[PDB]
């Protein structure tokens, strides 16, 4: 009922795109710190529906290790999303290039997207651009997948359907999403995860495209791991990758069995 | 916004 700056004070722009902008927001009265994205809804035709489905796949998110969504409201043309506040910044931000970060940091991270991506295939939501970008930390560095403005319900009541909209980004996409026309949403997140797991590891993605047009990726089908990064990740988390970056999606490991890995259950000294 | 379609679904 109150024009929107005179319940929220705006501290810092977070982000911005053809959307709108987040915004990091401080609230006048309770002090509390809340992150707000901020969409023109004259900006594409398509904006009242895209929107819908977001607010909607947000409706849908309880988990500790995914951004909480805390309502919306609009003023005029303009829509606002309330979302919790990860002063932690970009997973990104933590890997330093061409090193990576200690391996038991990579592991807690791990663990932590695991959680979640698990906890949103189980509720039947992929998220489709999971990259260290789209991965953000709280204060306390807990994980929180953030932006859901991809995602979409491939399953719901045991009912699954294929997908087939290419979106992502190159280096983190599954190679199946290149070459089948429809797939399942589930290994994609997947390979993935085990591409944002190697880049916490060694500081550096492995190829720009998983094509074999692509030489890192050949090299990679070509067990070559004396090359970087392969070269600067410990066997452990080696074999585990081995089995995660699988091109043929039906013999990709899946979450229940990743959670059985030897390094993934490796008590980790700091 | 219609889960029993699967959003885009239709
Ligand atoms: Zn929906």
């Amino acid at each position: 009922a109150v024009p929107f700056v005179e319940d929220w004070r705006l501290v810092q722009t977070l982000g911005e795109g053809a959307y709108g902008e987040v915004q990091l927001a401080v609230n006048r009265v309770t002090e509390e710190a809340v992150a707000v994205k901020i969409v023109d809804m004259k900006r594409a035709v398509d904006c009242p529906e895209n929107i819908k489905k977001e607010i909607c796949i947000n409706k849908m998110l309880n988990h500790e290790n995914v951004v909480k969504f805390y309502g919306h409201r609009r003023e005029g043309n303009i829509q606002y999303l309330f979302l919790e506040y990860c002063s932690g910044g970009e997973l990104f931000d933590r890997i330093e290039p061409d090193i990576g970060m200690p391996e038991p940091d990579a592991q807690r991270f791990f663990h932590q997207l695991m959680a979640g991506v698990v906890y949103l295939h189980g509720i039947g939501i992929t998220h489709r651009d999971i990259k260290p970008e789209n991965l953000l930390l709280d204060e306390r560095d807990n994980l929180k997948i953030s932006d859901f403005g991809l995602a979409t319900v491939f399953r719901y009541n045991n009912r699954e359907r294929l997908l087939n909209k290419m979106c992502g980004t190159l280096p983190y996409v599954a190679p199946e999403l290149l070459k089948r026309r429809e797939f399942h949403a589930e290994p994609v997140d997947v390979w993935s995860c085990g591409i944002v797991l190697t880049a916490m590891l060694a500081g550096e993605l492995p190829w720009d495209q998983p094509s074999d047009s692509c030489q890192e990726y050949s090299d990679w089908k070509e067990k070559k791991t004396y090359l970087n990064p392969w070269k600067k990740i410990d066997s452990a988390p080696l074999a585990l990758l081995h089995k995660i970056l699988v091109e043929n999606p039906s013999a990709r490991i899946t979450i229940p069995d990743i959670k059985k890995d030897r390094w993934y259950n490796k008590p980790l000294k700091k | 916004e219609e889960l029993l379609n699967l959003c885009s679904g239709k």
